[PDB]
């Protein structure tokens, strides 16, 4: 209840403020401009390393998101399991690293 | 009632973040041997009014933007998100008490780069757009070890609340148990925010060159305001204060100088060294901070068993 | 009113669903994914599910509709009668559908739904000293274990997977 | 049995090989002082 | 095929997740635990065919209990009525439908 | 009259807030750039005056023309010059932007920076010292001070 | 096999100091001998409530009462 | 039944639909199966937590890794094939009628 | 000298003090001079419902003890 009237007001006052930054030299008439990158009109290059960085980072997070509830998970009572699983999941982590790390994956963006 | 505590919650931030802009210009200066600002007010006390007032009769660029749609809603996002993750910070006594208060700002500090995502492509040049990627890159693969420093120091606090946090600190302070981790965490944090020596936006186009002067404040507005935050949930964590439940200003004033202090070094080091390069900073996290960041989680999951010390779950 | 807001919000969902389903443009498309999973995790949020709005906030938006809109910023070069057509149509059948609901508290599509407020079918009793959810969800390192064997290790052939496809060679 | 519609319809390569069907260009002007023209790969 | 290496090996896999009436973490029950209990101490033993028609009774207990059709539609009927005699005029609510009770604890 | 009194009481805040927060961006063309530099050096400090070191093009105030206009530099300087947001101020800086200075009579430097851009302050020197481009703004600071731009509106 | 550690903590150090404090999380709980109070430490936290066993004669271990001598016991956790 | 279930039927529905018919992209096809995923979450989610199934709260878990794997791929194979055409067009993947 | 930053810096130090202040003393005044009850989990908001529901004012810092037994 609370909540969406702070999130209400913050997103309230964050237009507030936009509108007013945009709108307020919009009432001043100073002149009209013409104007007519280091690249004129050369397309996007399509560059490999930065989707390959945006990959393992997905994929370092969906594993990240399956590490998340060990705070809670550590207080079961069957303490060798837990223990062992999440040194399991840590060590794929590492593993998966690893293989980013021999095969060239992090290569001019290291 | 509730609104005041609202109102009064967010306008001493933008105070805050006027006066943190006069702060680290006349700090920089003492550092360069030189002076700040001193002549618009007394010891440059007038120096932000000033600015603000100009900057916002400034001339607007007026571009000509592929989206007005995302153009709008990028200051929106940023300035919501640079406010909305103040709400679970106890001061002692946090405005919003949340159960999962620190995976909540995990995730706010995780949707914060689409603002840089959207002001790169409502801008029209194409070098804009590649310096945006670049930077929405660094910014998640710093969030990738931001999350692993944040799970593996909850370890010795048993819970996702903020609260307890202060409880945990009770005997001593954080950093004693997890300086490899408060290194790595102050150095992510450093790099999350987009500062020296990780600011490649100013180094040779920004994400936002097309943007008008207003909306450009607004940007570093809400930059200075997640650096401010930063460094109070820095704070939180690893300097945890002494907390009087009848005087709550002793915790109060105790924490606010150890978050300005903790704010000053951050102006410490961006004059202190030259920047990365990009794939140098890349190399410096997914080859040196990740690994030793996953063994210290293996270490700090494993550890707490092995000495009969598991925090309580409530 | 106030007792219709997980419906409410069901509408903005689905009316955000058919916004970015009309595909006016991949990177609109992605802004309205976005919107609409943030209605969702209200929904989920407002249902008691903190933990799973959460995780929908951090890896769904925050950790994946990134890497779409990564995507979609290194293709779909920067600068429709049909767009407009199925969004029209699409917030007419859903208008009429909430009307078919609220006016005769009873519906049947396919499924037969009932028009009243969603807060009856919550439960009278409190959980004790825990979270139910949470506790659900942190038996995943004690009894999940064959869960999390096949999860792990089809997370390290997907990252082998991707490595292995994009090379060329 | 070639149809009018399958008339446009050659055979696959023999090696089942597709033929594939440059670099970035950048213009550093002066904005000492210095023009630089950059031919970059990534 | 369907494989029960499971049962051959005497590994638990996936069976603790498989029902809802199971071993539950800190005993914590479900709505619709004893529904589900009746119903499957009837279907065990006798195969599919003889379940479908035997004791269909505890399946629709249990299928009422999982997603409560025939309450909502008594409820809806209960106000209904109210929302009509209320309207017509021949009904006043008592005081304690109203927020005036000052409830028991 | 009230209206009167209320816009001179704006035109000083506004007036104020432009003169005290000038932006500079510097043409580091010639000799009289490593000048500017040295009055950005810690014994003259022109940030204590509000004006900042090496502010980005699109966001300064005042443009100071440090050097020698080529006519190979000309169009680029204009093409600097139409993308600053207003207001707008230019300052010649030394005889090679004043005048033409040493070069004045070679074929390929422009006769003063004045036929390319309105200039507003013109500071002499060869190279002029770290005081005499910091007297040059604070002339600027007072030409600024004394504009009447919300009083001729309202006359108008 | 001596001076190949030498060597590779020379040149990285942080693989090796990564390596090392991975060997001592991974061989250090089985080897302490406090592993089995962090054990029946969560095992004796109090979740949910404790059912009374109807007496039908023969439990002379179950207590009577909450202070009865019989019983399990919490001495070897105020003491540890 | 619920209200809030039809809506989210309808939702996944909607997505459905708009995956089954392409229009030029096939990055809004990807966006459509993503929001068909999404709608099953939420239903899940809604469906475990109300019925109070302690142990079923792992699923929308696996199931959002396990979706979201298969977008990290499906992502890979879109840059694959604009590497190959230019751009990610759905008729420029019509060799292989012969 | 360097003792020049200082007035900033206590300017910064009043506004980050500000919020915390007013939030204690909101949370005090609102709640008859206590702290704010912390509700985390349902066995908490049931004691808090009870309280108010025994309070006799619908307001559940309104605390009666020993007095209301006969
Ligand atoms: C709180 C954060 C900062 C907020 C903003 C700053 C605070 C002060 C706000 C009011 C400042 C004055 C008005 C805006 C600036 C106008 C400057 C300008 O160019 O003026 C000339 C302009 C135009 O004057 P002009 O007619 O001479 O036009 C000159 C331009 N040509 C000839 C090319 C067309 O004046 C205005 O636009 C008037 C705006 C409103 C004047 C004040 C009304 C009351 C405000 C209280
Ligand atoms: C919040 C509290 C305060 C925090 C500190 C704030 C003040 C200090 C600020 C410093 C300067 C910051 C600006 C520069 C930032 C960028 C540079 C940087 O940080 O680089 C990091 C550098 C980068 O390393 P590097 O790049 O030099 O490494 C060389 C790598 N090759 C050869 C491949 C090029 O170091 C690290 O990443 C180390 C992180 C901390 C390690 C902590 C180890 C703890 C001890 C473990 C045990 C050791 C013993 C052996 C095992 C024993 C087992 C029993
Ligand atoms: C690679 C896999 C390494 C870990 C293997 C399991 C280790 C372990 O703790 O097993 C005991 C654990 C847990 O045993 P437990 O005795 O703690 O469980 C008691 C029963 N419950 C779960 C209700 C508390 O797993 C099992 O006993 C069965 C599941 C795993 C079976 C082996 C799968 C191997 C797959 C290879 C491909
Ligand atoms: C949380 C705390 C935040 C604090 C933020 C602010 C920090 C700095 C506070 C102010 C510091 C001192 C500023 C002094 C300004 C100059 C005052 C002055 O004397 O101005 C004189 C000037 C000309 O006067 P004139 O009559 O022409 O002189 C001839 C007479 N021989 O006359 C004029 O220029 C006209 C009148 C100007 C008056 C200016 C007064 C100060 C304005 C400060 C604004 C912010 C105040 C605080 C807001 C937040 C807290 C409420
Ligand atoms: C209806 C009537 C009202 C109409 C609207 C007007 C509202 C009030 C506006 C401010 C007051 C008007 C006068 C402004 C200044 C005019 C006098 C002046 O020029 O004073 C100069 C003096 C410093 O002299 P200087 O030339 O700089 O000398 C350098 C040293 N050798 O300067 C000084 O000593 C300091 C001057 C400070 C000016 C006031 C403080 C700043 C403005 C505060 C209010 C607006 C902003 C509020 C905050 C916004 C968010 C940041
Ligand atoms: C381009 C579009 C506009 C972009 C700018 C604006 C949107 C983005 C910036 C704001 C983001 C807001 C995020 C809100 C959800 C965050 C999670 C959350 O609510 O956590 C707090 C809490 C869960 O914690 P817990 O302590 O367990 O709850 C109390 C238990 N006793 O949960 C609660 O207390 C639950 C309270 C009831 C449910 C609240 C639902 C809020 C409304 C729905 C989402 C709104 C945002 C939609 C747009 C997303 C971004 C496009
Ligand atoms: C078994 C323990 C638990 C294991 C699981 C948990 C692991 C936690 C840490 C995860 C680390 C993930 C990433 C590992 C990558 C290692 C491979 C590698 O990087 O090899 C290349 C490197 C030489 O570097 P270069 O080829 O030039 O690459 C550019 C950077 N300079 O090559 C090297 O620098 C040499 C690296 C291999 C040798 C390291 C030896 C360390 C020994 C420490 C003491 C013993 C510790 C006990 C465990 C046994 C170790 C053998
Ligand atoms: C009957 C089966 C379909 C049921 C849903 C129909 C929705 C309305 C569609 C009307 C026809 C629009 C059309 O021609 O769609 C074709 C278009 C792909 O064709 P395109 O390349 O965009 O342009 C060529 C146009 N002939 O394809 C599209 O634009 C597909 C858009 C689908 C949007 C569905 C929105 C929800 C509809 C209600 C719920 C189902
Ligand atoms: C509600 C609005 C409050 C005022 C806006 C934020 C404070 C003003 C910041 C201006 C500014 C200052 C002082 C400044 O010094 C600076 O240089 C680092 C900037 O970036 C180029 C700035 O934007
Ligand atoms: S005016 Fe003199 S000092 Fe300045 S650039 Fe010309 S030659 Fe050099």
């Amino acid at each position: 209840m609370n909540l969406m009237i702070t999130l209400l007001t913050n997103f309230t006052l964050a237009t507030l403020l936009v509108t007013i930054a945009f709108w307020l030299p919009q009432l001043n008439v100073y002149s009209e401009k013409t104007s007519p990158d280091p690249m004129g009109s050369a397309r996007l290059p399509f560059s490999m390393k930065f989707f390959l960085v945006a990959i393992t980072f997905l994929l370092f997070d969906l594993e990240i998101a399956l590490l998340l509830p060990l705070p809670w998970a550590s207080q079961t009572t069957n303490l060798n399991t837990m223990l062992t699983m999440a040194l399991l999941l840590i060590f794929l982590l590492a593993v998966s690293l690893a293989y980013e790390w021999t095969q060239k994956g992090l290569e001019w963006t290291e | 009632m509730f609104m005041i505590n609202v109102l009064t919650l967010i306008i001493p931030i933008l105070l805050a973040v006027a006066f943190l802009t006069l702060v680290e210009r006349k700090v920089l200066g003492y550092m360069q041997f030189r002076k700040g600002p001193n002549v618009v007010g007394p010891y440059g006390l007038l120096q932000p009014i000033a600015d603000a007032i100009k900057l916002f009769i400034k001339e607007p660029l007026r571009p000509a933007t592929s989206s007005i749609s995302m153009f709008i809603l990028a200051p929106i996002l940023a300035l919501t998100l640079a406010l909305t993750m103040w709400i679970p910070l106890p001061m002692p006594y946090p405005l919003i008490n949340m159960n999962l208060g620190v995976l909540f700002m995990l995730a706010m500090s995780s949707l914060a780069v689409y603002s840089i995502l959207w002001s790169g492509w409502a801008s029209n040049s194409k070098y804009a757009l590649i310096g945006a990627l670049r930077a929405v890159a660094q910014t998640i693969s710093y969030e990738v070890t931001l999350a692993i420093i944040l799970l593996s120091v909850l370890l010795m606090n048993g819970s996702f609340t903020l609260s307890t946090l202060i409880i945990t600190q009770e005997q001593v302070w954080l950093i004693f148990p997890a300086w490899p981790l408060a290194m790595m965490w102050f150095i992510s944090t450093l790099a999350e925010t987009n500062r020296a020596p990780f600011d490649l936006t100013e180094g040779e186009s920004g994400f936002n060159v097309e943007y008008a002067a207003g909306p450009f404040a607004l940007f570093f507005m809400a930059e200075y305001a997640n650096i401010i935050m930063m460094n109070i949930f820095t704070t939180t964590l690893f300097l945890g204060a002494f907390h009087n439940p009848y005087m709550p200003e002793l915790y109060t004033i105790n924490f606010t100088i150890k978050s300005l202090l903790l704010s000053i070094t951050f102006l410490w080091i961006r004059a202190s060294y030259p920047r990365f390069r990009y794939d140098q900073l890349m190399h410096l996290l997914w080859k040196n901070f990740l690994p030793l960041t996953l063994a210290l989680c293996m270490w700090h999951v494993s550890l707490p068993i092995l000495l009969s010390s598991i925090p309580p779950q409530t | 009113m106030m007792t219709y807001i997980v419906f409410i919000l069901s509408i903005i969902f689905v009316m955000g669903f058919v916004g970015f389903s009309s595909k006016p443009s991949p990177i609109y498309g992605g802004l309205g994914l976005i919107v609409s999973g943030g209605v969702g995790c209200g929904i989920v949020l407002n249902f008691g599910g903190s933990f799973l709005g959460l995780m929908v906030f951090l890896i769904y938006l925050g950790g994946m509709m990134v890497v779409f809109g990564y995507t979609t910023a290194m293709a779909t070069e920067q600068y429709n009668k049909v767009v407009l057509g199925t969004f029209i149509t699409g917030l007419l059948m859903e208008f009429l559908m909430v009307y078919y609901v609220l006016k005769d508290k009873e519906v049947e599509i396919v499924f037969k739904f009932n028009g009243m407020g969603d807060w009856v079918i919550y439960d009278t009793g409190d959980s004790g000293f825990f979270s139910e959810e949470a506790m659900g969800i942190a038996a995943l390192y004690s009894y999940g274990t064959w869960l999390v064997i096949v999860t792990g290790w089809s997370l390290l052939i997907g990252v082998v997977v991707i490595m292995e496809i994009t090379r060329g060679n | 049995y070639p149809t009018k519609e399958t008339a446009h319809w050659k055979p696959p390569p023999w090696n089942d090989v597709d033929p594939p069907k440059s670099n970035l260009t950048l213009n550093f002007g002066p904005q000492g002082v210095l023009r630089l023209v950059m031919e970059l790969s990534g | 095929p369907f494989f029960d290496v499971q049962k051959k090996l005497g590994v638990d896999l996936d069976h603790w997740m498989t029902i809802q009436s199971a071993e539950q973490p800190h005993r914590i029950p479900a709505r619709c635990h004893a529904f589900e209990k009746e119903w499957i101490e009837c279907a065990h033993g006798i195969g599919s065919i003889r379940a479908e028609k035997e004791c269909k009774i505890e399946f629709e207990d249990f299928r009422e209990c999982l997603l409560r059709q025939k309450t909502m539609k008594r409820l809806n009927a209960i106000k209904r009525q109210r929302d009509k005699l209320i309207k017509e005029g021949k009904y006043t609510p008592p005081p304690h439908h109203s927020g005036q009770e000052d409830l028991r604890p | 009259s009230r209206g009167e009194y209320v816009v001179a009481k704006l035109d000083d805040l506004i007036n104020w807030a432009r003169r005290s927060s000038l932006w500079p961006m510097t043409f580091g063309l010639a000799c009289c750039a490593v000048e500017m530099m040295h009055m950005a050096a810690p014994r003259y400090d022109m940030d204590r005056f509000g004006v900042v070191f090496r502010a980005s093009p699109r966001q300064s105030d005042v443009m100071i023309v440090a050097g020698t206009l080529t006519n190979k530099m000309a169009p680029a300087l204009r093409k600097v010059y139409d993308q600053m947001p207003e207001p707008r101020y230019v300052v010649s800086m030394g005889s090679c932007a004043n005048g033409g200075g040493y070069y004045h009579y070679s074929y390929s430097v422009v006769r003063g920076c004045d036929r390319i851009v309105p200039v507003d302050i013109y500071v002499p020197g060869c190279p002029p010292t770290a005081e005499a481009l910091l007297y040059g703004i604070l002339q600027l600071q007072k030409k600024i001070k004394r504009e009447k731009r919300l009083r001729i509106w309202y006359r108008r | 096999v001596a001076a190949f550690l030498k060597n590779v903590w020379a040149k990285e150090p942080v693989l090796v100091a990564s390596f090392a404090i991975a060997g001592l999380a991974v061989i250090l709980p089985t080897l302490s001998p406090y592993t089995k109070y962090s054990l029946m430490i969560n095992r004796a936290t109090p979740y949910n409530y404790p059912v009374p066993l109807r007496d039908d004669g023969n439990m002379p271990d179950v207590p009577s009462h909450p202070q009865d001598p019989q019983g399990p016991s919490l001495e070897w956790l105020k003491r540890l | 039944m619920s209200l809030v279930y039809m809506n989210i039927m309808m939702a996944f529905t909607v997505s459905l639909t708009g995956l089954l018919m392409y229009r030029s992209h096939l990055m809004s096809s990807l966006l459509c199966l993503e929001g068909m995923m999404l709608s099953l979450f939420i239903l899940a989610t809604l469906m475990i937590l109300n019925s109070h199934f302690t142990l079923a709260s792992m699923m929308p878990i696996i199931l959002l890794v396990f979706a979201a794997c298969e977008a990290a791929l499906g992502l890979s194979l879109l840059v694959m094939v604009s590497n190959t055409y230019g751009t990610d067009y759905v008729q420029n993947l019509n060799l292989l009628q012969c | 000298m360097w003792f020049e930053v200082l007035p900033g810096i206590a300017v910064m130090g009043v506004c980050l003090f500000i919020p915390g202040m007013a939030t204690a003393r909101i949370h005090r005044f609102s709640n008859g001079g206590r702290e704010k009850r912390v509700a985390h989990y349902s066995y908490q908001w049931y004691l808090m419902e009870r309280d108010r529901r025994v309070s006799g004012v619908n307001r559940y810092y309104v605390s009666k003890g020993l007095e209301n037994i006969d």
